[PDB]
RNA sequence: AUAUACCGCCAUCUUCAGCAAACCCUGAUGAAGGCUACAAAGUAAGCGCAAGUACCCACGUAAAGACGUUAGGUCAAGGUGUAGCCC
């Protein structure tokens, strides 16, 4: 039986505190926790 | 030909276990107090009745003088009387059979 | 007009109509009713009368390799589609008409006598497999309110227990049919009482007792007598492990009374052991199918008293009518000592 | 009642 | 009693979500609007067509996307550009969520005539705020 | 391949655990599931240098049920 | 292996002892003649269940007696020396507000529970709900006083019988004591009869905790070597 | 046609404060009942009230206002179940 998707990890966790915001947001965007 | 044999096979032990061919079967009647008799025969020209009786349910049951493991379900252990038809709810016609081959 | 279309959910809560005067008092009954289908269920996502096949969506996106272009299936190969989804829908239908039908209890439309499985697991990781429980009164109760006038309520009598002695019972009292059943089968399982049973198979001597009106008369019987006892003393004794009993019910016949009557005169039987520990004597067991043969079924664990019990001429003993009648021959009755099912 | 009341894992990153 | 946009006490087993569990009255107060537009604002016009674009999206939103939107739709104009933000659960297949967005957002360009995008949220399940 | 620091042995048993359960659930499960020698003698043995000794005793009767050669090594250990 | 012989030493050694705590040594007849115990009740207070135990009426004042005090106390103080020690939870019952303070001193000083206020309702038949599905109720039930403030048995007598739980009270000559396991018949108003039970039982449950702790001690130590 | 099949939106008490799942106990395990603070069997998620927010304040006015009552009003807002019409 195919398993079923598993959604990844937020790239959140991934950031570091030290990043460029901006390229993360670059223009207008809806809200994603995902990647904020 | 050899009619212990099916008490003896898998497929009686998965309809039956341990129990009566007779245990799980219930009479059709009106009122609280049954009709003194059983139907006569659940076998009518060929055609079984709707409810048939725990031996004309079941076509691999035969009512034989050899096949003394079935017999003894319709005796009672602790004094040895035969069940009146009632008690199991095997038609007349089959209870006869029963008490020949009984005895 | 596409824009006057509602939803699912909307068209149904309006079709169904169960919310209003008439579900608020059950003021409109439902011999007819119309029942909720999900008409989502067997529909797949790209699938249209057209029968055009989407790539990506209702058909596999790449072929060999290569990305599927937009297709559209033959007239033919279109009408087997819907022949097979239509198929599938009375298959589905089909499906839903098997159900399992359960054993009816004492009789087809009565609550009595049917079982309701063992009690529900405790929070405590508690379990009640080895219990069954048994319904023995399913009543509609009918109270009078200030502002809502008569409103209905089910209580519910149901008895528990696990064939080795050990049974109880309990009311059970909700709105619902359903919920009155699991209060009284989980509240039973906490209020059991231990029954001791001669052999096992039968109590240890005759029983009788008075419980407000109810009067119930129960007998100690041999092996292979069964039970010929008020139907609902059957299942209870089912439950206790009772083989063989001859009980006889007598003035009113109130299910209740019936029930915990019953519970306390078999709670309350004098064993072999206490009768031989109360007396210090041997409990000697005269069976006629051993002939003379003594057979002492208790002794005194205490000392062994030297003088024997005294032999009064003649007990004084109380005596019902009802068995003496019977033992000389006077008693006729059409109904007595006839054929019934094994029990 | 009597006619019957029938009402009727892993997961895995790029599964197939 | 008033009705509207009110679910009802029940038993405790019906769950809601943020948004449909908020009464009329508290728009603007403890919830926001599910569309931002500048078509009600003093001295604008339009306001009609937003409406009915706004009520068609919704509907158009729901049948594209059968059992998937896990939630209201917040629909986002600026300048000529509409935003369609979702919610949607994590049942249909990645690719099928691919075609529907390709597909909605090229139909949906073409029948209002502006760029139109749409940006999917999945969550496993329906968000439940309480259980009414 | 090599024993290391306490440490970072329990990290290499983490993952190994995580490795044993991608070979149990894998989507050629309908197919026999194909565990190599290599694979499970080492699993075995980073649970042992970890001290998840109780994990290493149970997986000893897969090299019986897929018939899969032990290492010397592990049975040293 | 190790465990049937622990269970064997420890659990069921004291078990084979008549006064395996010596508790007798705790008190005598005199001991309780000076604190009061025999005084009771009014004649016209009496209950029918405490005349066993009344050794008369002295001008319609009725006397306990204190020959089967001592038999029961005897019973009563070994009960609770065994419950100790086999940490069981001694929860300590009274509604008497003379002694509240008392009596939850009592409790906390030997390592013990005090329920001295309001009982609410079902919080022994109730107790998963009110405290939640793992709370663990008592062990035992101490009463040093059966009755509530309006002359009433208290719930927790009927209650503790209901939920299966031992009970040892203090049982005036106007209480009724027969769902009491372990009743002692007594003064339960004077002062003194209340401080010298709360010294006994202080007394037996400390001892029976260190005796306890001596025992495991040694079986341990001896274990070793 | 049927508001006496309904959704939807509301009137009314309400210029109210109660409704109640799930448990527990009492009455012999009857329909029923469950409060005393120097307290005697009640504990209660949740909903409402309350709080908060709007308007010029913490005031006021709005808004809110459960469950249930009147088969209350609306099939003619729209939608819709059942029944009826289709030259
Ligand atoms: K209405
Ligand atoms: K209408
Ligand atoms: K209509
Ligand atoms: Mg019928
Ligand atoms: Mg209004
Ligand atoms: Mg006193
Ligand atoms: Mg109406
Ligand atoms: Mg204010
Ligand atoms: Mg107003
Ligand atoms: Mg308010
Ligand atoms: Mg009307
Ligand atoms: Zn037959």
């Amino acid at each position: 039986r195919p398993p079923r998707r598993k959604a990844l990890p937020p790239r959140t966790e991934k950031m570091a505190v030290d990043q460029d915001w901006p390229s993360v947001y670059p223009v207008a965007a809806p809200f994603k926790p995902s990647a904020v | 030909d050899e009619p212990w044999k099916y008490l003896e096979s898998e497929e009686y032990q998965e309809r039956y276990g341990s129990r009566p061919v007779w245990a799980d079967y219930r009479r059709n009647h009106k009122g609280g107090v049954p009709p003194q008799r059983t139907r006569k025969t659940c076998i009518r020209r060929n055609k079984v009745v709707g409810n048939p009786c725990p031996i004309c349910r079941d076509h691999k049951l035969h009512v034989d003088f050899r096949n003394v493991k079935l017999l003894e379900q319709f005796v009672c252990a602790h004094t040895g009387i035969i069940f009146y038809a009632p008690y199991t709810g095997v038609c007349v016609k089959q209870h006869k059979r029963l008490t020949q081959a009984i005895q | 007009s596409f824009f006057t279309k509602l939803t699912a959910d909307e068209l149904w809560k309006g079709a169904l109509a169960e919310t209003g005067a008439g579900a608020k008092k059950g003021r409109g009954k439902r011999t007819k009713k119309k029942k909720r289908k999900d008409l989502n269920r067997g529909q797949i996502i790209g699938e249209g009368r057209y029968g055009f096949l989407w790539p990506g969506l209702n058909v596999p996106l790449m072929k060999n390799g290569a990305v599927q272009t937009i297709a559209q299936r033959s007239k033919e190969e279109q009408e087997k589609v819907e022949a097979d989804m239509i198929q599938q829908r009375e298959e589905w239908d089909r499906k839903k008409k098997m159900k399992v039908k359960r054993e009816r209890g004492w009789s087809g439309n009565s609550w009595g006598g049917i079982s309701l499985g063992p009690p529900d697991p405790g929070p405590c990781g508690e379990t009640y497999e080895d219990f069954d429980t048994r319904i023995l009164e399913v009543r509609n109760v009918f109270t009078m309110t200030a502002k809502e006038g008569r409103k209905k309520s089910i209580r519910v009598l149901v008895a528990v227990g696990n064939g080795k002695g050990a049974a109880g019972f309990s009311i059970g009292k909700a709105t619902d049919r359903m919920d009155a059943f699991r209060k009284a089968k989980n509240r039973a399982v906490h209020h059991l009482h231990y029954i001791e049973r001669y052999e096992d198979h039968t109590i240890f001597h005759d029983i009788s007792l008075r419980f407000k009106r109810t009067h119930i008369k129960m007998k100690k019987q041999p092996k292979g007598y069964g039970l010929r006892c008020h139907r609902a003393i059957i299942t209870i004794c089912r439950l206790i492990g009772i083989k063989d009993m001859y009980a006889k019910v007598s003035g009113s016949i109130n299910m209740l009374s019936l029930t915990q009557g019953l519970f306390r005169g078999l709670s309350r039987q004098e064993t072999h052991q206490q009768l031989a520990d109360k007396k210090g004597l041997h409990v000697v067991e005269i069976r006629e199918e051993c002939g003379p043969l003594p057979i002492v079924v208790a002794s005194p664990r205490g000392p062994l008293r030297k003088d024997p019990e005294p032999e009064d001429e003649v007990p004084d003993v109380k005596l019902d009518w009802e068995d003496v009648k019977t033992a000389q021959g006077m008693k006729r009755s059409v109904w007595s000592n006839l054929k019934r099912a094994a029990t | 009642y009597l006619s019957g009341e029938e009402v009727e894992e892993y997961e895995c990153y790029a599964p197939d | 009693k008033n009705r509207a946009a009110r679910v009802r006490v029940s038993k405790g087993d019906k769950p809601v979500t943020y948004e449909e569990a908020h009464a009329p009255h508290y728009i603007a107060h403890r919830k926001g609007w599910l569309s931002l537009h500048t078509g009600n604002l003093d001295g604008e016009d339009h306001a009609a067509e937003r409406t009915v674009e706004d009520v068609f999206l919704r509907k158009f939103m729901w049948g594209t996307f059968p059992g998937c939107l896990a939630d209201q739709l917040v629909l986002k104009r600026r300048g000529n550009q509409l935003e369609i933000c979702a919610v949607v659960l994590r049942q249909l297949s990645p690719h099928k969520y691919y075609f529907l967005v390709g597909y909605s957002e090229t139909l949906l360009s073409y029948f209002y005539k502006c760029p139109v995008r749409l940006h999917l949220q999945t969550v496993p399940s329906k968000v439940v705020y309480k259980y009414l | 391949r090599d024993k290391h620091p306490p440490e970072l042995q329990v990290a290499f048993a983490d993952c190994a655990a995580d490795i044993k359960s991608a070979y149990e659930s894998q989507p050629i499960r309908q197919t026999a599931q194909d565990w190599p020698a290599t694979s499970l003698n080492c699993i075995a043995i980073l649970f042992l240098r970890a001290g998840r000794t109780q994990e290493a005793w149970k997986m000893l009767g897969l090299f019986r049920k897929h018939n899969k050669i032990p290492r010397s090594e592990l049975l040293n250990e | 292996e190790d465990s049937t012989d622990f269970n064997d030493k420890i659990l069921n050694e004291p078990l084979k002892h008549s006064d395996f705590f010596n508790v007798k040594e705790l008190f005598s007849v005199r001991s309780l003649f000076d604190a009061r115990v025999h005084l009771g009740h009014k004649a016209g207070c009496r209950h029918r269940f405490m005349e066993p135990y009344i050794f008369g009426s002295r001008l319609d004042h009725d006397i306990i007696d204190l020959e089967q005090t001592a038999t029961h106390l005897q019973l009563a103080l070994n009960f609770t020396a065994h419950m100790a020690y086999r940490k069981g939870i001694i929860l300590f019952i009274s509604r008497n507000r003379q002694f509240s303070y008392l009596i939850e001193n009592m409790a906390r000083d030997c390592g013990e529970y005090a329920h001295t206020r309001y009982f609410r309702g079902g919080m022994l038949t109730n107790a998963r709900l009110l405290f939640g599905p793992t709370v663990r109720l008592p062990d035992l039930i101490i009463f040093l006083h059966t009755l509530n403030n309006i002359f009433e048995p208290h719930v927790a007598v009927r209650d503790a019988a209901k939920m299966n739980i031992p009970t040892v009270g203090i049982v005036d000559t106007n209480c009724n004591p027969c769902l009491i396991t372990y009743p002692v018949p007594g003064n339960d108003d004077s002062p003194l009869a209340v401080h010298l039970y709360c010294r006994l039982f202080q007394t037996a449950i400390t001892r029976a905790k260190e005796k306890r702790q001596q025992v495991e001690a040694l079986y341990r130590l001896q274990g070793q070597k």
